[PDB]
């Protein structure tokens, strides 16, 4: 964060922000949604207690309702099934035959294929849902005679994400039943792609990396590496491959979005850099923003004329975006250009960061700030339009996050009116944001919490100087709050704890420091 | 204590235990008296294996890996008076070194036929010039076209 | 598996292919010039007309084994799992209620005699993967307080896998005469529903492993452990791939295994060596991993193939690669005599040849190990030293043959063919002293499957075509060695005596129809046949079908030797290998 007496320099700036492209990924990445700390000698296990929760979760959903679920999805989030499935007309037999076969005993593992993935869907449908849509088809009373909650909370406080994470487990036991590792077939990858739509690849962080590991080893294991049709194949093949590879865009989608320690295997990598034909769109917008965010964990600074063939690159998807239609009526083409312009505003704030950072350009800040607007201009809208179910997808938690996370540690330091009123916008955005992401919501309200009270002791606490180094005890606890994610981050001591007998046994500054860390722990956004 | 090397033609040669294990491929057998095959390899030149093995009991070679201590060790007198021998039965020599894996006497037995690669005549270089074919008869008589003008 | 390819090649390019400016099948005379009839006007340059009184098919059939070893006798005979999954059953109310018999079958006392006979024995397979097993036994105390608990914790359930796993290498490897002091086959009959006279040498040790395999993999799926990863399935992978578990259920193994690629790679440790900032208890755990790393390279090499793409092996043993020659020898010796195994079996499906200078280099690694494996100790007052002195003899006895057997494919150097019946010898007479008491189970390993599989494959392959009578005599052997074979194996011997059968009856159909000479090859529905046999099972190892049938209710659309190739087809079929 910084390279006795007191000084008021701006050394400490640009080796600070440097700092902050470490701090971004160790935060705001990785240990506010990729770290989930678990204790074996203390995590319950049986398969007396999955089984009757399925049981009660698939004899709760009744047949009238799945196909309104259908419907929905149908309707409303058509740019989300396409990488996966491709059309939900196809579909609805599947759902007919989970109706038709629902009360036999012996069922085959492709039957229960296509019932974890109409689940997956299933869930994805629950997942986006608006509350004045799901209350009308489901009943909240026999969840409260399962569960023991009490009856006072309705769908709105934290009802509808229980019954999305307990839908998403049915499709996992309905795999579990499959025996999905003894058979690998592409309606895993499908009910998975399905699944990562949802904030199920953040609750279960870990679940989610090895079910995206199963899905690399199920694709790769057709061994199909071009997905381009050849004049000579079965027209029912060539339509395979393109399938495989809308599939395939979407899975390295995914695999980008899960990065971090505890996924080593990747696919995303075995794509080259640019360094229907609104599926490759995505694709190209999530490949720029891995050209982007690979520059947060390692430490060599990135060229300029990278960041002008990202900006060039970024102008030209930016017209592409603009040069999408769109449907006031038909809602799906409303939510993929919403999809479309979050994202590529998402990866132009990530861009004029990455200027403002490394290089300090002039009119940089301004593009920040500028963009910033822009992307609370897009999520500030949909709660105008009736489209309020769009501010649920998980790319706005995660935009939403770098966002006030880069807002706030840029007030606790450079002070400024235009960064201080967008930080209150940003501020109001994440109180306004949907509560269907649950905790991960709480923990960027305490995140930006956090780094407000940091401003306050930046504020009271005057900046020293050994003549080479800036010594202040803000710098101190924003090292510890890496080094603490980074031991969380550390498995030899689950390794330690794996093997057996091996059992592991481990001035005012300093104060300052542990006074705010027994006040504003790091370790309250893990669970 | 004793080894038995059958030889290609079936007669039966006991060899002492640690001077037939200069064969790597014998004293790895020997993980399993102990008999044998050597399938290709005759009774008389398996006899001169087995007397060279019996002179080297003591001696100390190169460690099989060498740059210099393995191509320009010079032959032994001993290495060379055995080896004033037949053209094919030396070659067989080699054979029989090459199978059972005897590095040093595919070393002393190899450096013979080397020093009579070269070491000969220009006049029966230029005699054995397309014995094997080597060349179209066009550069044949290109070659012997070219180099006329000495003779 | 047919061209012309005669001994004594030409080196130019012959007069008549030069006055035609066409491609030269450079031999002599000719592939393209016999082809014509212009015999005599393509052989006068010297000496003339020499003698071709050999067979000519023959290196150019044996670089069609060199295809038909990896098609065969590594992928379809091991790594193939034929399933429709419209007829697959698929519930947890069926191992539930299996399984449950199989935890309540093994008494207290039964499982303590099953540890004692691992620590006693079998010391040289799960000291690579769990350590010491001492420490263990505190785990099956463990685990029969904790038998009648209710609420059991993953950290519990992982030591349950683990020691159920290690049952399983127990009962896999105990001889029938040990297994009938311990366990009563009546109860299991009256469970399993068969005939009461089906003891335990005519097939039911077999059974009562892939159950015990099955309830180890059952208390892995209890202890959820995609969520939790964790070194302990790691290391039960490591303890069931001892047994023939990778052959019973080759897809099952490779999501496993790569799990336990995604499970080892979670800890982020590349290199093994204990530094000097660590904890004296974090240099014991990187050395015990590092043990684990080569033992699951082992265990991952050993499952290559089109059903397996997600790898772990990155590292070469001679000449970007990580992790190679920074780990002492004491378990990298198993993993360096495979490494050695990976440089020669890389060129089977590889079309082309190997240089000579690896071929050389890995002979010279060859003696470097024979005198590493004669370097160990010898302890006579324990019986697991001696197992893994067969362990790596045998191994490098095996990659021994598969180097002399490339040397005589690729090359035809001095006394190849020699080198492999001599190798192949010795293989048997490894197997064959392992048919006295005390160390009767040391044949069970799967090395012993596979090895004898490719050589039992290679001489059958051999004696059709080369009339012998040393290669004759070893086919006798390994024949006889063969059906002496322990019964553990089961289907995969079935089907290895099968495959001799059917090389024996292609053999009687060589000497039957006459080959047909072209010139430039030959033609025999012994070769079509061969042919066929590889396209047949690359058809059973394209995923497209299943993928197709996976995408939804799409439905896929697709002379005098002709007779004879259908006849024995339908006759002798190459997909009775796959079940
Ligand atoms: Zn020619
Ligand atoms: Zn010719």
């Amino acid at each position: 964060m910084f390279n006795i007496t007191a000084s008021s320099s701006k050394e400490y700036l640009p080796d600070l922000l440097l700092f902050w492209q470490n701090y971004e990924y160790w935060i705001t990445n990785i240990g506010l949604y990729k770290t989930k700390q678990r204790d074996l000698t203390r995590t319950p296990a049986n398969l007396d207690t999955d089984t009757e929760e399925c049981m009660f979760w698939m004899n709760y959903l009744q047949k009238d309702q799945s196909f309104q679920l259908m419907n929905f999805a149908m309707e409303n989030l058509g740019a989300l099934y396409f990488g996966s499935i491709g059309d939900i007309s196809e579909l609805y037999l599947r759902v007919e035959q989970y109706w038709d076969r629902r009360a036999d005993k012996n069922h085959s593992v492709d039957g229960k294929y296509w019932d974890a993935l109409i689940w997956s869907v299933f869930t994805m449908c629950i997942y986006y849902m608006p509350v004045e849509k799901l209350a009308e088809i489901f009943s909240v009373y026999p969840l409260h005679e399962y569960l023991g909650s009490n009856k006072r909370l309705n769908w709105e406080d934290g009802m509808q994400l229980v019954m999305c994470q307990n839908f998403a487990r049915c499709s996992l036991f309905q795999l579990k039943q499959c025996d999905f590792m003894a058979h690998p077939d592409i309606r895993l990858v499908q009910a998975y792609l399905i699944l990562a739509t949802t904030t199920f690849p953040y609750d279960e962080p870990l679940l989610a990396n090895s079910l995206l590991t199963q899905c690399i080893h199920t694709f790769k294991n057709f061994h199909v590496d071009d997905f381009r049709p050849l004049l000579n194949d079965d027209p029912v093949e060539s339509i395979a491959k393109v399938t495989l590879g809308r599939i395939f865009y979407r899975l390295c989608g995914c695999d980008y979005l899960q990065s971090g320690p505890r996924k080593p295997i990747a696919l995303h990598t075995e794509v080259s850099s640019l360094l229907n034909s609104t599926e490759v769109l995505y694709w190209k917008i999530i490949s720029l923003d891995r050209d982007l965010d690979q520059y947060l964990n390692k430490s060599s600074k990135p060229p300029l004329k990278t960041l002008d063939a990202i900006r060039r690159e970024l102008d030209i998807f930016q017209y592409k975006v603009d040069s999408l239609e769109e449907d006031f009526r038909s809602n799906n083409s409303r939510f993929q250009k919403f999809i479309a312009l979050f994202q590529i505003s998402t990866v132009s704030w990530k861009l004029f960061k990455m200027y403002l950072i490394y290089y300090d350009t002039a009119d940089s800040l301004l593009k920040v700030i500028h963009y910033s607007k822009v992307i609370i201009s897009l999520i500030v809208n949909n709660f105008h339009a009736k489209s309020e179910f769009f501010n649920r997808h998980p790319m706005v938690m995660q935009t939403i996050t770098r966002v006030v996370s880069f807002i706030s540690f840029y007030q606790i330091f450079v002070e400024s009116a235009a960064v201080k009123q967008l930080l209150v916008d940003l501020t109001e955005l994440t109180a306004n944001l949907p509560t269907i992401f649950g905790s991960k919501l709480d923990k960027l309200v305490y995140l930006t919490e956090r780094l407000s009270k940091l401003k306050l002791l930046w504020d009271k606490v005057q900046l020293l100087d050994s003549g080479d180094s800036f010594y202040h005890p803000v710098f101190k606890i924003l090292q510890n709050d890496i080094k603490i994610i980074e031991l969380k981050n550390d498995e030899m001591f689950s390794l330690i704890k794996g093997l057996g007998s091996l059992v592991p046994l481990n001035s005012d500054f300093r104060t300052i420091v542990e006074e705010f860390q027994s006040e504003y722990n790091i370790s309250d956004i893990l669970s | 204590s004793n080894v038995v090397l059958v030889s290609g033609e079936g007669e039966r040669f006991t060899v002492d235990k640690k001077i037939a294990e200069r064969s790597l491929l014998l004293k790895n057998y020997l993980n399993d008296e102990i008999v044998m095959p050597v399938p290709n390899v005759r009774s008389s030149v398996l006899q001169k294996v087995i007397e060279w093995a019996e002179h080297h009991r003591d001696s100390n070679f190169p460690d099989e890996d060498d740059d210099d201590s393995r191509k320009s060790a010079p032959v032994d007198s001993w290495d060379r008076e055995f080896l004033k021998v037949d053209q094919e039965m030396l070659y067989e020599i080699i054979l029989a070194a090459n199978y059972l894996n005897i590095k040093p006497l595919l070393d002393a037995g190899c450096k013979v036929v080397a020093e009579m690669i070269r070491g000969r005549s220009p006049e029966e270089i230029r005699r054995t010039f397309n014995i094997v074919n080597d060349f179209t008869p066009e550069e044949e008589a290109a070659i012997r076209r070219e180099n006329e003008w000495a003779e």
